[PDB]
């Protein structure tokens, strides 16, 4: 049900707790995050406090299961 | 040291990181390069005439097209392993900076395939951000590892030139040190440019990664792990 | 924003930090550059192409950076700005250089190779009040930084000598990585430039670049109360003076996730 | 006198402890702290924890006694 969210591109290492529902796919906390931090949803990525990267296409409550409360938004820069 | 002539490397996309890193590279007397884009001349036509005359002791080999499409992919595998300086060997690495996640996950797919060290590259639209990443595959995180949400979600995709400059930059450092074995070889190096906030880390493989090449590269790099004062006039004391 | 053209930048050097520089500014329509520099471009020891050889390197620079964008002013001095004659001629270019003839540049970006012109141009900001920013990289690529001097506010570069500059020892002594280092230190020193003439972000008062570890400390260096430049000393007592008297909008949430 | 002088341009910032006479130019301190530091003495310079810069062509006891013993060397990069 909760994560502790940081954004690591912020020397400040800010973090969002967020309460979801179990059944939420964790795109959507993904994206609601990244819009708490006001950086863009579309190009974040998700990792864990081991620094494995997760898919986030998947329920909320699996990604708690697998990875627990602690995760770690990374930007995907697109442009080059 | 000139190491680096005996050097090839592929570079995707030619745009602002990718002109300056070959301009870099070029500078550096590299042995080789290999020149991916996709559009009078074509942008890897026009690069490699700028490059040419910077250091004419460099090879080129350079493609225009676009490596995302059926017959071309199989055609970017076959260069990336037989386009090195010795013809039938691989590159020693390839670098990515293109604009679009697309053709980042057709290289990715390609070099977990292949078994083959790249360098990711990119810069965000706003020039606030970029960063640099390490995939060796198997060893560390794989660009489908941690897909950003539009990748994972499967939505269609639908100041620059100082943020290009420093991702271009610290992106060769990182290739000098990879192939000539100095200093510390970042597996992941941030640049936050409001802030100057530079964060290193180093991604793991994911074990439930979507590339199954990811996977395989990731149980054969498991089992290889497996298997092993000329003076001292002043009385000055170190307490 | 189009505020950057309404601005003037003198850059002194334009070998390797200074040419990259000179480019990154000229791309993103900077109003005006002025160059300082003595030496000819060289087949020997970045930016310059081989068939420039034997031209001087401001001309060089302006050449190229005439044609990448041809809205940027530029003025050119082929000349060695430590000598005392060339030494007000400096001076009398960042005063009135400017963006509009008459008024002072902006900033003075240092990309000499020498602690000698460093010295020179510290002088010279010192005694005008001009703010500048210094760049420099090691003699092994290993390392590099830029800072942000304004005369009486932080650090001159007198405030805090190298030992040879306060040992009065004589100036008396390429690796592959170079040029890489060269163009990491040219591309924060520019950011640095659009942070501070812009506003946006947060300037550096100085920023390093560890190539090694890819280590990049930030610090800030306040002046010296008895700094050898007199003129450092004579601005600590102006600025003193002078500071004396002077949202969370989701597009949507059908999931009912929650910020807790 | 005793300072603590740190390296700043190392990411571990490391320190090294100098017991010196009071009559020591400052000079030799700084020399003897880049030797121990491995760090080219001629380009290196010293600031305070504050951040002030310092002219080390003074004695270390009057170094101590404006300053204190928290101190920092710089590089001052050369080339350009
Ligand atoms: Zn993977
Ligand atoms: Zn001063």
């Amino acid at each position: 049900v909760s994560f502790k969210i940081t954004l690591t591109s912020d020397p400040r290492l800010p973090y969002k707790v967020l309460s979801v529902p179990e059944s939420t796919p964790f795109t959507a906390v993904l994206k609601f995050a990244a819009e708490e931090f006001k950086v863009p949803a579309a190009t974040s990525a998700i990792i864990t406090n081991d620094g494995i990267g997760i898919n986030p296409a998947q329920t909320a409550g699996n990604v708690f299961l697998k990875h627990g409360s602690e995760l770690r938004i990374i930007p995907r820069d697109r442009v080059g | 040291y000139e190491k680096i002539r005996t050097f090839a490397v592929a570079i995707v996309g030619v745009g602002g990181v990718g002109s300056v890193t070959a301009e870099m590279l070029t500078r550096c007397g590299i042995g080789k390069l290999l020149l991916f884009d996709y559009d009078g001349l074509s942008k890897v036509q026009a690069a490699e005439h700028t490059l040419r005359n910077i250091n004419p002791d460099v090879l080129f080999e350079v493609h225009n097209y676009n490596i995302t499409t059926v017959e071309n992919f199989q055609h970017f595998m076959d260069r990336i392993s037989n386009g090195g300086l010795e013809e039938g060997k691989p590159v020693d690495l390839v670098l990515s900076c293109v604009d679009n996640f697309e053709a980042r996950m057709t290289i990715n797919t390609a070099c977990n395939e292949l078994g083959q060290t790249w360098m990711e590259s990119g810069v965000s639209e706003n020039a606030v951000s970029g960063h640099i990443q390490l995939i060796i595959p198997g060893e560390s995180a794989c660009f489908a590892c941690a897909p950003p949400l539009v990748v994972a979600a499967n939505i269609d995709e639908k100041s620059l030139p100082t943020t290009m400059g420093v991702v271009a930059g610290i992106l060769v450092q990182n290739v000098l040190k990879f192939l000539l074995n100095f200093g510390t070889v970042s597996f992941y190096l941030g640049y936050n440019a409001m802030q100057d906030f530079f964060p290193t880390m180093s991604m793991k493989p994911n074990p439930q990664c979507d590339d199954r090449n990811c996977r395989k590269q990731q149980e054969e790099y498991k089992k290889k792990v497996a298997a092993l004062h000329e003076d001292n006039e002043w009385g000055i004391e170190l307490v």
